[PDB]
């Protein structure tokens, strides 16, 4: 009973068995059918020699025969089926199968072991295999199951356990998404995956659970996931020292996965599922402060609007199913043109089928994008914690309508109602949100109304009909809105949950990183000259159509909304950071104590600063990649699957003098507004006269500098 | 590859499960009657009440397992019977296979058993809902009402004969037998004092419809002397007779399956009845009426416009949905939800034997399970918090997290999320109604799924959320294992029944 | 920054300020099995995945893979 | 932060605690409701696996 | 709520559920779970339960 | 109310008799009499009230055996449907 | 048989009581307690599956 002796005997037996296998294989090759003539020779000496020298083969065959006999008995017992092929007795069967050695003819122990070892070898995996089969599904399922199981098992996973588990899952998901983003956007790669036959929806119909990873899906998915990764990293610092941080983290993960499922939906049933899931998870995030009933009122407002949108979407899907006996998104997109000519007989009116379907879709899209009239819930949804607010308002909850329009664009291209309604409502919402945000005094409310304005601009861009411009606008707005939301969240946490900047002043020194990060993020968000966010508005005005009947109102509202960005950006930044100290004495004194002076001193989190920095860097890189893909001379974007060409790119490639000078009007309007917000004095100061003098110096120097640059050189 | 062995196994299982239940009930009753001079509980650990509870529970459960097996056998049998009829096209060949009865047990009431998918769905609902309700009524049965431990076994036997009979008179008698046990339960087991009047309202309101159905049955039997339920193919009712029969049948069965304006009794009984018996009532006892209406109206040929009946059903749905908001009582709110779902189900049966019946059956199953879930949640709230009123109950989630989570997931399921038989049934009904009358479909969907849904969600969310600062010495602990697993099983069924074979749906 | 910590009843199974000593092993035994489950789901679903042709490939209209209309 | 307290020293950091359900861990009653529901779940799952799956 | 602990894991629980007070009978506290789905008392297999006291007294009496 | 017997014979109740001690000397003329039973419940160490504390493999084995039986039963059913004693595995399988 | 065996074996008391009883349970007694209910239920389900599965058809060929 020695382990060393057992191992040595096992190794010796392995070598003997391998040698016997090789010998039998060679002899079998030589004597395919005549091997028995020598193996089973009647000679006693030869029989004994063969048995002794092939004992490992014989014992292995005996064990295999016993195992096969027992397995066949078990199968017969369980299935009440047949016999062991034949009714051979136990003795006859075992003797025959043990004497038979042909089972080893193609078997080599070393080769088999090597195959088993190399089966798990990871060197083999290649990009080509990944390109053939998408690993995005494997990582998304990982993230989903991690979130679900973490929700269920909270006691097992403490604060740190939940954070680390979900961080690993989300990082893997984001890296895979990043890998496939390059292929889908430019290389014309898209996948249609099916998990199975989900449900039966008619007498003989059964819809499968399918996902569509296309350019339209990936544009939203990658943006949401990239924003969510850094929001997740930031939340652990924002909700620092809170009773319930795991709950908030898991709610954020749930909302992210719900939005990902919605955007990457293969059929209307999955789309509706994702729609309801984002609604429910947004409700939970808004109602996070469950103890308070004041929060429940805002949550219930959002819930009612979401249920109305669900009604509209469900009715539209029912109309589509009744018309075409199909719920597949691709099939519907490629079939809708045939049924365009059809009408539906309703109560007393014959409504055009496309018009009614597009009416319901646009209604639900407006409700979820917080357009004018249906936006009443968005200002009240700010009761959620800042990470949840950023995620919902950047690219997750308020872009659902934009995703719907982009995915079902072939439908709306043949919609008279869409043509009339999208530009008017978009421009009105843009103007309303911009002006209200400019006049707003609270940080979260300002960001919410700015989000409403940018959603209006997105609607107007879709009305223009350049899906590339819409996608660029969506990406820019989402990234920079999220970054600004994180910055204001740090500011609010420092200011002790007081979100109004009337009590904020001189925070530049107390939050140095937030000041500069907010400066960059706001100049990019509010379309300002010489910034990454100027081109989105420039392209929107390039593509704006002029055949509308309400074009005067549409254009005036668009101009006012576009200019409104400057006021809110300036007010937010200046009032928060560089205005006179208006906050309570405690806020400043508690942090100005000399004892706190240390290398570790900070009023924010190092992880939060790093998360914001990485978010800004990645947003810049991705926006540049999209700009190169679309706005470059060589068009390298993937197919959008739309046959409607707007001609808008003509005024981007070869603009005429008329349009070039027309854009200057808005440019100079913005310039005058900047001069007003900078040099305008509302309060007496020691620097009133010197401020007027500086304005005079700037005007005269600008004139002379222009003279020298243009003429004197 | 289908063989006669499967046919006979199906028939034998169906026939013998009934006798299994009957013998269990007979033995339990004999023990109960002959063990004590007076049939009341002896307040000690050695009472026969424990044995009777054990026998009832694990007779229902084992019969439910056998019913699963027999239902699967029936599905295979019906599918292969349809294949046998449909496949062969040669004129000389015809499927005429005759089966000989067993010599072990007799045919109850000298009737040959006939089973249908709707009947077996109804029987499965009976089993499951009866199991839940019996599990609920343990705290109610005490020392003088222990005789009502057999009420659900009696219900199971009645429903078994109801769904496994091809005789019109036996069908009607089984339908009418359900009144006595239910009335006795409400009268003797209900804690509240208003249950005494609620029971009388229930009896009178249901008996008016029972009399209407009795008049219809008398019209059918007196005119057609047949009772086989299939000889009606060779007899045609005139227009006047047919319209009278359909009106009587619809009104009579709508008295039981609540329709506007005949739901006053339902609201009263649900509010004032035992929390464990409300589950059984709403889940099952209102669907025997739907099954009977389906059978009678599909057997009779009707040449009348069903617009009036559709309008009645839609008015009931609208009325219940609009009233949902104004209820601070959770039990009454769930009762209004039951009225809404039952009216939708009844509307699903207004086009004769069209494909609407499939959606109606699926919606009946999902409503049974959903109503059981909702009434069980209300029962848990009332039993641990000694009140079922929104003003007195607030912040359930923060003291009983599992109960609050159950409420939230119940609301999500009630909303009709995809992946649930609730969503599937809504899809069936609305897809049909869109082509039948699109504007009516829009109005029905709008009302039910927005206004009624918001009214329903307001009270439940207000109860779940908030801050329970009142009576801190009397706050409960949490759900028990029994309650938690009942809730989990309801969720599991609502989710997984969507994978049932689509052949019958 | 955060709210002041207050006592939580022992009998109540709530998540207020819950930290687990064995969170490392808990995460280890909750991550890898989930990864294996997702791998199984992924390999099951890949059988029913569709991808368009590659850069240098064209679909022959008469090949079986090409779409076929219903023949009455 | 300035005056953060470690978990090992913070007296109000909670380790996992609480009773999962209302059932008494040490109960002398031969109660069978939990066993009945577990049996129902298991038999339903087994029926699905052995009669319906595939 | 902090004191509340019906089970004995955190706050020790007497086998005698409560401490009787003078001028009151000794009654068991109402359990948190009051389910009546209880079997008859279970005993070990082949449990010895012969009336040994009566047998011994009868043997002594003769 | 509950009528079951507390003193079961299937096993001995875990208990600790040292937490509470009964006074037996030094009484006064105004002090109440001590208590006779002072045993408290003692839980097994490493018992976690927040989970099931289930350490058996019976459920896992039952589920795995059910799944394996379902797999083999489906294999046999497919062979019967194809009219063969066993599955005829093809040389190549494509997506579908 | 399976239902009753499962109920009576797993309905002895609380978690602690059941665990201690099973720990004191002998090896063979533990084996039967674990295996009886599963074997009975599984045999019933297998007998049910056998009828629907018509394997004993003589046309198996090719
Ligand atoms: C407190 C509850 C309150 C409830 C009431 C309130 C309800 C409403 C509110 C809800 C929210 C509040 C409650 C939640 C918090 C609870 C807190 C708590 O109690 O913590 C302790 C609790 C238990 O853990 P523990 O106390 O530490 O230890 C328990 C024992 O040690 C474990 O012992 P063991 O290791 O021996 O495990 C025993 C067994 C567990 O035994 C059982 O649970 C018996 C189940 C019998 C069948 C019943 C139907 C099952 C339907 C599917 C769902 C499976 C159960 C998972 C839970 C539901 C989903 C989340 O484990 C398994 O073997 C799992 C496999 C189960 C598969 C059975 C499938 C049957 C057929 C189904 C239909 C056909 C499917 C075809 C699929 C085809 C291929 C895709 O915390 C958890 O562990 C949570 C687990 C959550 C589920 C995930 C893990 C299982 C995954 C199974 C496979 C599916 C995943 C993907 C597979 C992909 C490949 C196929
Ligand atoms: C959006 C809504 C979301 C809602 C959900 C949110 C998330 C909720 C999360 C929290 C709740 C769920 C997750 C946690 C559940 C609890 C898990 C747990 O561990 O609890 C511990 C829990 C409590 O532990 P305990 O107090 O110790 O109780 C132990 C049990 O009484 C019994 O334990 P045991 O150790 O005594 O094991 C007993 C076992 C005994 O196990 C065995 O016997 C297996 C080993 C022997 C194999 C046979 C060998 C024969 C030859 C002898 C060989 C030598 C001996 C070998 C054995 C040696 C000993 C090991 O017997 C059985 O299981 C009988 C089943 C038989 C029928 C089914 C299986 C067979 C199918 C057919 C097979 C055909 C082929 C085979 C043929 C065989 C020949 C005829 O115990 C269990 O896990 C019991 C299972 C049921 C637990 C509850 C399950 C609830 C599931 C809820 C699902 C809800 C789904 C909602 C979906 C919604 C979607 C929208
Ligand atoms: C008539 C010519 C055709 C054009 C028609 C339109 C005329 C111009 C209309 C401009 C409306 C701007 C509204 C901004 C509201 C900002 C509100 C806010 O945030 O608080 C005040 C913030 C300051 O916020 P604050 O926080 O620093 O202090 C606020 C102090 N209280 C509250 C006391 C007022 O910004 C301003 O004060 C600047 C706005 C006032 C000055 C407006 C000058 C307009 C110059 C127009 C130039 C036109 C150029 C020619 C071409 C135009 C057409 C292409
Ligand atoms: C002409 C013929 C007439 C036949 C009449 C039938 C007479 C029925 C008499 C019932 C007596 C019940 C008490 C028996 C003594 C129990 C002793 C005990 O508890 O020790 C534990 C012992 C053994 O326990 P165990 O620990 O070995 O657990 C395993 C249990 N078995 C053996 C069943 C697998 O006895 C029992 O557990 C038996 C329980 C009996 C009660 C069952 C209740 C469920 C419903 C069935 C009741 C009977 C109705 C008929 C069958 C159903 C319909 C087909
Ligand atoms: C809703 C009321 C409150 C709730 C209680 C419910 C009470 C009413 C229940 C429904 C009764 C049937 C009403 C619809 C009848 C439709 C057919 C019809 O009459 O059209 C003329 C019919 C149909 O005619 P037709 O024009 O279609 O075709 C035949 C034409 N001729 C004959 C000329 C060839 O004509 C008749 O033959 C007259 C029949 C009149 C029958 C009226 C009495 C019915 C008595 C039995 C039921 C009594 C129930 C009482 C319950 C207790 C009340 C308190
Ligand atoms: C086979 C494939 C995989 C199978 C897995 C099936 C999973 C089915 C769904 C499981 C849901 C589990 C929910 C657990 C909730 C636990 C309690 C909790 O979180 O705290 C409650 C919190 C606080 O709980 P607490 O802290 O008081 O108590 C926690 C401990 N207990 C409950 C045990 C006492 O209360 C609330 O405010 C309610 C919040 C509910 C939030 C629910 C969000 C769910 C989001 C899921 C997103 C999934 C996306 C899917 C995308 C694909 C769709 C096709
Ligand atoms: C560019 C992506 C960047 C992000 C990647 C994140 C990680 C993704 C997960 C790893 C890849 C999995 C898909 C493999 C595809 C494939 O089969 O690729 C094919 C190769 C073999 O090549 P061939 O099939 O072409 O011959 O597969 C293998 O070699 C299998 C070996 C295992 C691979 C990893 C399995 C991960 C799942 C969990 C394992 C848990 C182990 C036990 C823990 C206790």
């Amino acid at each position: 009973f020695n382990s060393i002796l057992f191992l040595l005997f096992f190794i010796v037996n392995l070598y003997w068995f391998n040698s016997g296998l090789i010998f039998f294989n060679s002899v079998y090759k030589i004597h395919h059918d005549a091997w028995t003539l020598i193996f089973q020779t009647d000679s006693i000496l030869n029989k004994l020699k063969i048995y002794f020298f092939l004992l490992p083969l014989y014992i292995s065959s005996f064990i295999h025969s016993i195992s096969t006999w027992y397995y066949n008995y078990i199968l017969n017992f369980l299935l009440f089926s047949e016999n062991l092929n034949t009714n051979t007795n136990f003795v006859d069967y075992i003797t025959y199968n043990t004497l038979l050695l042909s089972k080893f003819e193609d078997f080599n122990l070393f080769v088999y072991i090597k195959t088993l070892l190399i089966t798990f070898d990871i060197r083999q995996i290649n990009l080509d295999f990944l390109n053939e089969y998408p690993i995005i599904l494997l990582t998304g399922l990982l993230f989903l199951f991690t979130t679900i199981f973490s929700l269920i098992c909270l006691s097992y996973l403490g604060l740190y356990g939940v954070f680390i588990l979900n961080l690993a899952s989300i990082l893997l998901f984001w890296l895979s998404m990043l890998y496939y983003f390059n292929l889908i956007v430019s290389e014309n790669y898209y996948y249609y995956i099916s998990l199975g036959k989900w449900m039966y929806l008619s007498n003989g119909f059964r819809v499968s659970f399918d996902l569509l990873i296309d350019l339209t899906s990936i544009s939203f998915s990658f943006l949401t996931l990239t924003i969510g990764v850094f929001v997740y990293i930031y939340t652990f610092s924002y909700f620092r020292y809170e009773p319930l941080v795991e709950r908030l983290i898991l709610f954020l993960n749930s909302f992210m996965i719900s939005m990902i499922l919605l955007v990457s939906s293969g059929n209307f049933i999955v789309l509706f599922l994702g729609w309801e899931l984002i609604g429910l998870t947004s409700f939970f995030l808004i109602n996070f402060w469950s103890t308070r009933v004041g929060t429940l009122k805002a949550a219930f407002k959002a819930f009612s609007f979401n249920k109305l949108s669900d009604l509209f979407l469900f009715f539209a899907i029912l109309i589509i199913f009744s018309t075409t006996y199909n719920l597949d998104i691709l099939s519907f997109n490629n079939q809708i043109y045939l049924y365009e000519s059809y009408n539906i007989d309703m109560f007393y009116w014959s409504i055009n089928l496309i018009e009614i379907i597009s009416f319901f879709f646009i209604s639900c899209a407006f409700i979820k994008s917080a357009q004018f009239g249906a936006h009443i819930w968005l200002p009240d949804s700010m009761e959620a914690p800042v990470p949840a607010s950023a995620l919902i308002h950047s690219a997750t909850l308020v872009s659902a309508g934009i995703y719907l329009l982009l995915r079902l664009s072939p439908l709306f291209e043949l919609s008279k109602y869409a043509y009339f309604i999208l530009p008017l409502i978009g421009s009105v919402t843009a103007f309303y949100g911009g002006l209200v945000s400019a006049f707003q005094s609270d940080t979260k409310k300002t960001l919410a109304y700015s989000t409403i304005s940018h959603c209006g601009f997105l609607m107007v861009s879709y009305s223009t009909g350049v899906l590339e411009f819409v996608i660029l606008y969506l990406y820019v707005h989402g990234f920079f809105k999220a970054a600004t939301f994180l910055c204001v969240g740090n500011v609010n946490r420092f200011n002790r949950n007081i979100q109004d900047f009337k009590r904020m002043g001189g925070f530049y020194k107390y939050l140095p990183f937030e000041c500069l990060a907010s400066f960059v993020c706001m100049i990019n968000l509010s379309g300002l000259p010489l910034t990454l966010g100027f081109y989105i508005k420039h392209l929107l005005f390039i593509g704006l159509v002029e055949s509308y009947t309400l074009y005067p109102l549409i254009f005036s509202s668009l101009i006012l909304g576009a200019i409104a960005g400057v006021f809110y950006s300036y007010r937010l930044f200046y009032s928060i950071f560089f205005d006179t100290k208006k906050g309570k004495k405690a806020i400043y004194l508690q942090a100005s104590r000399i004892i706190l002076n240390s290398k570790f001193y900070s009023n924010t989190s190092l992880a939060s600063n790093l998360s914001i920095t990485f978010l800004v860097l990645i947003s810049y890189t991705v926006i540049l990649y999209l700009y190169c893909t679309t706005l470059n001379n060589y068009y390298s974007l993937s197919d959008l699957k739309s046959i409607y060409i707007n001609n808008a790119y003509s005024y981007f490639y070869k603009p005429d003098y008329n349009f070039l000078n027309a854009v200057s009007i808005l440019n100079w309007f913005v310039i005058i507004l900047l001069i007003s917000v900078i040099y305008l004095n509302w309060r007496w100061s020691y620097y009133y006269t010197k401020s007027i003098d500086s304005l005079s110096k700037f005007i005269l120097f600008s004139f002379f500098f222009f003279i020298f640059s243009k003429y004197i050189l | 590859m289908f063989n006669l062995n499967t046919i006979y196994l199906s028939r034998i299982f169906i026939e013998f499960n009934f006798y299994f239940l009957f013998f269990l009930f007979l033995i339990s009753s004999i023990i109960f009657y002959f063990s004590k001079i007076i049939s009341i509980q002896n307040l000690n650990q050695n009472s026969v009440f424990n044995f009777l509870k054990l026998a009832n529970i694990f007779g229902i459960l084992i019969s439910f397992f056998i019913h699963i097996i027999s239902f699967w056998f029936y599905c295979i049998y019906s599918y292969n019977l349809s294949l046998n009829i449909f496949s062969d096209i040669n004129l000389y060949n015809s499927n005429s296979i005759e089966l000989l009865n067993n010599s072990l047990l007799p045919n109850y009431f000298k009737s040959n058993i006939t089973i249908d998918f709707f009947g077996l769905i109804l029987l499965t609902l009976a089993y499951i809902v009866g199991f839940v309700s019996i599990l609920a009524l343990d705290t109610r049965l005490y020392w003088k009402n222990i005789k009502y431990i057999f009420s659900f076994t009696i219900f199971l036997l009645i429903v078994y004969v109801y769904v496994t009979v091809s005789n019109i008179l036996l069908f009607f008698m089984c339908y009418e037998l359900l009144l006595i046990p239910s009335f006795l339960i409400v009268y003797f087991v209900s804690p509240s004092r208003r249950a005494i009047q609620a029971s009388l309202y229930f009896v009178i309101w249901t008996q008016l419809g029972s009399l209407l159905v009795l008049i219809a049955i008398s019209y059918i039997i007196s005119i057609t002397n047949t009772y086989e339920f299939n000889d009606l193919k060779y007899f045609n009712f005139t227009n006047s007779e047919s319209t009278i029969i359909i009106f009587l049948i619809f009104l009579g069965f709508g008295f039981k399956a609540p329709i506007w304006p005949f739901h006053y009794w339902l609201t009263k009984t649900h509010v004032e009845a035992p929390s464990g018996f409300s589950i059984y009532l709403s889940g099952f006892l209102v669907k025997t009426a739907l099954y009977g209406f389906y059978k009678f109206n599909t057997s009779i040929f009707i040449d009348i416009d069903s617009s009036i009946f559709i309008a009645i059903c839609i008015m009931g749905v609208v009325d219940s949905s609009l009233k949902m908001w104004g209820q601070t009582d959770l039990k009454k709110l769930v009762a209004y939800g039951t009225i809404q779902e039952m009216n939708i189900i009844y509307l699903a049966f207004c086009w004769g034997d069209s494909c609407a019946i499939l959606g109606g059956i699926l919606f009946s199953a999902t409503h049974a399970f959903l109503s059981a879930l909702m009434f069980f949640l209300v029962d848990c709230i009332y039993r641990r918090y000694h009140t079922r009123s929104l003003v007195e109950v607030n912040g359930i989630l923060h003291i009983t997290p599992n109960l609050g989570l159950s409420i939230l997931f119940m609301l999500v399921f009630f909303s009709g999320i995809p992946g649930t038989i609730k969503f599937i049934s809504e899809f069936y009904i609305f897809s049909g109604l869109l082509e039948a009358s699109p504007f009516i479909c829009f109005i029905l969907m709008l009302v039910a799924n927005v206004l009624g849904l918001i009214g329903f969600s307001k009270s439940w969310f207000n109860a779940t959320f908030g801050m329970p600062k009142k009576n801190t010495k009397y706050l409960p602990m949490d759900l028990s294992f029994k309650e938690s697993y009942i809730i989990l099983y309801c969720f599991f069924f609502l989710f997984i029944f969507s994978y049932f074979s689509s052949i019958f749906f | 920054g955060g709210f002041q910590k207050y006592p939580i009843p022992r009998y109540l199974h709530v998540g207020q300020w819950i930290v687990n000593k064995n969170w490392k092993w808990n995460t280890f035994h909750m991550f890898f099995p989930t990864a294996i489950l997702c791998f199984m789901v992924w390999r099951n679903s890949m059988i029913s995945t569709a991808k368009p042709p590659n850069y240098g490939e064209y679909v022959d209209p008469q090949s079986p893979v090409a779409p076929k209309a219903i023949k009455y | 932060d300035a005056y953060y307290h470690d978990d090992t020293h913070e007296g109000l950091m909670n380790e996992p605690h609480g009773y999962l359900t209302m059932d008494d861990p040490m109960d002398l009653r031969p109660n069978y409701e939990k066993s009945a529901l577990e049996l129902l779940f298991l038999v339903s799952g087994g029926a699905i696996l052995a009669l319906m799956l595939g | 709520l902090l004191k509340f602990d019906p089970f004995g894991f955190y706050s020790p629980k007497l086998l005698s559920e409560n401490r009787p007070e003078e001028a009151m009978p000794f009654y068991e506290d109402y359990p948190q779970n009051d389910s009546h789905w209880n079997l008859w008392e279970q005993f070990p297999e082949d449990f010895e339960d012969s009336n040994a006291e009566r047998e011994a007294i009868l043997k002594s009496n003769k | 109310r509950q009528n079951f017997a507390k003193n079961i014979t299937t096993t001995d109740i875990p208990k600790d008799s040292h937490h509470f001690a009964a006074k037996r000397s030094g009484f006064t003329q105004t002090e109440q009499a001590p208590f006779a039973y002072n045993d408290v419940y003692q839980y097994p160490k490493d018992y976690k009230p927040w989970n099931y504390n289930y350490k058996g493999n019976g459920v896992l084995l039952a589920l795995f055996l059910g799944s394996a039986f379902s797999l083999v039963a489906y294999e046999r059913s497919y062979a019967s449907k194809t009219g063969r004693y066993q599955r005829k595995v093809q040389q190549n399988y494509y997506q579908i | 048989v399976g239902s009753l065996s499962y109920i009576f074996y797993n309905s002895v008391g609380g978690k602690v009581i059941r665990d201690r009883i099973r720990a004191s349970r002998t090896k063979a007694q533990k084996v039967i307690v674990l295996a009886l209910a599963f074997v009975a239920n599984a045999a019933a389900l297998i007998i049910a599956r056998n009828a629907i599965t018509a394997h004993n058809f003589g046309w198996q060929a090719a």
